[PDB]
């Protein structure tokens, strides 16, 4: 079957090459490439699903695609916008199918054939590698749910992917300042915890310690050194017509007020997200304490000490908390 | 020979310009000996990065 | 110029047009401040 | 050329770091229980006429 | 856009009552 594998790799390469540099009119190639994932043949699924990850990471737009249905539009006036809308709808559909397949493959009862176990591990790896950049997109909640269910398994030491998923969640919580993705993760985490009666590993519960939304730093903290040209030089400008210059002034005036409004909205939403996350985190901590799990006391107390002012044994644990070289444990000492 | 713009400025704006310069000099001298007047860059250096603050906490 | 008549499909189309007009009116009246646009962005 | 088994595009595409090591008490999660819990939470948190006709804090006081 | 201008107020009201 080796030559079949070579031909399969060649076909996957041809399809991905057809899709990559011009995605818009190669929609059918992407469709068949995604359809190849759900194939019962382990090689087809493995190779196609592992090859789609760079494709999606490269072609996923920077925004969330709204369900623009023609009912309210009734436009039918486009020759390039129409194909853009078609490509966006097809991308959303294909991503839906891909994420559903990843979620289905991640669920492995650890009793099937080792090929099934490897398929589940590879699907979890693909989902974890996908969410690093696709968190600001549709169907992020499904990836979050599958990753957390893999993490919140009673035994995760034998799983070779739990460490990496823990680091990914810690990074996601650490680099989020508004508190939207943090709240989305925390709601699913609490929902899963309520199902398992709050029984997880210390490393799993330690990711809440990295919530940036529950941190205030010095008001004028020094950031990384960024140097760029303050303005394009006057003698090196491009010619613009009077109509173009007036349009530029108008769009700059629009952009300034949009920036001000976005700043205000982010400021007023961070506080609400912080309140909701505080409620969820404190409920989790208190329910752990009432459950009285001997292996989670230190982390719960450290979290209470860290986030208490935001409100109104190292050998037994794995995957040391993020920035452990700088985060000296105040209460959860060795 | 004095230029026309120089004559006009010296007749009109010289006195208040000199008075304002003296006022800035006096205020700078008064504030030099006081504590609590630091620039944005200096205060940013004093506070440090997030990693520096986490090290200071530890 | 279409020489056809429908009994209930015409009523359904009229209701759909009215609903679309009301939705557009709501969106236009709500988008007067950029805060609403920023909120709808997320 | 190099005389490789796979083509140039196949080699570059399939050499990506994602393709590493790839070659050709006990409990299972209860979906029904979480679905029932979600439904119960939904109930404890809260037709033919047109819409144009029908329609017509834990961080409140922190230390800082 | 705002296409509602294609219908005057009285036409819109008398068609709304039809539904």
């Amino acid at each position: 079957t080796e030559e079949k594998i070579l031909q399969l790799k060649e076909d996957i390469a041809d399809l991905v090459t057809k899709v990559m540099e011009e995605p818009e009119e190669n929609t059918a190639a992407l469709g068949r490439l995604c359809k190849m994932v759900e194939s019962k043949n382990p090689n087809t699924c493995k190779f196609s699903m592992l090859a789609l990850v760079p494709v999606f990471k490269s072609i996923i737009p920077g925004y969330r695609i709204r369900p623009l249905t023609e009912t309210e539009k009734k436009e039918k006036v486009s020759k390039e916008v129409s194909k853009l809308r078609n490509f966006e709808q097809a991308l959303v559909y294909n991503y839906k199918n891909y994420v559903g397949r990843l979620q289905s493959l991640s669920k492995t009862p650890s009793n099937a054939a080792p090929i099934q176990v490897s398929l589940g591990i590879l699907a979890t790896q693909a989902a974890k590698e996908l969410i690093s950049t696709a968190s600001h997109f549709n169907f992020r909640t499904d990836i979050f749910t599958l990753l957390l269910r893999r993490i919140c398994k009673p035994r995760i030491s034998t799983d070779p992917t739990s460490i990496q998923i823990i680091q990914t969640f810690e990074t996601l919580l650490n680099e989020d300042e508004e508190g939207s993705i943090s709240f989305e993760i925390l709601r699913i985490f609490n929902k899963i915890l309520k199902t398992r009666n709050f029984n997880i590993e210390e490393s799993v519960l330690n990711m809440l310690l990295s919530l940036d939304v529950l941190h205030d730093y010095d008001p004028n903290t020094k950031l990384k050194g960024n140097v760029s040209a303050p303005k394009l030089k006057k003698k090196d400008r491009v010619h613009l017509s009077k109509k173009q210059r007036k349009a530029r002034k108008e769009m700059q005036q629009i952009e300034e007020e949009m920036r001000n409004a976005e700043q205000a909205v982010s400021a007023e939403e961070r506080e609400r997200n912080q309140s909701e996350i505080l409620k969820i985190v404190f409920t989790i901590y208190l329910n752990i304490l009432k459950n009285n799990a001997k292996t989670l006391i230190g982390s719960v107390l450290e979290g209470l000490t860290k986030f208490g002012n935001m409100a109104n044994y190292r050998s037994l644990r794995l995957a040391d908390p993020l920035n452990n070289e700088i985060i000296k444990p105040s209460v959860n000492v060795s | 020979k004095v230029s026309k713009s120089t004559k006009k400025f010296q007749s009109k704006h010289l006195k208040h310009t000199l008075d304002q310069r003296r006022k800035e000099k006096i205020q700078k001298k008064r504030i030099q000996g006081r504590r609590g007047n630091k620039t944005d860059q200096e205060k940013a250096d004093a506070a440090g990065t997030r990693e520096q603050q986490q090290l200071k906490k530890s | 110029m279409i020489k056809d008549k429908d009994s209930a499909a015409d009523a359904d189309d009229l209701e759909s047009e009215l609903n679309a007009m009301y939705s557009d009116y709501k969106t236009r009246r709500s988008e007067r401040d950029a805060k609403f646009r920023a909120k709808q962005a997320r | 050329e190099g005389d490789h088994k796979l083509s140039s595009k196949a080699r570059m595409i399939f050499n990506d770091p994602i393709f590493n090591n790839v070659e050709p008490f006990d409990s299972d999660y209860d979906s029904e229980e979480e679905k029932n819990q979600t439904k119960k939470e939904k109930h404890s948190r809260d037709e033919n006429l047109p819409d144009w006709f029908l329609e017509d804090a834990m961080n409140a006081r922190p230390i800082k | 856009l705002s296409r509602y201008v294609k219908w005057p107020e009285y036409v819109r009201v008398q068609r709304q009552k039809k539904i």
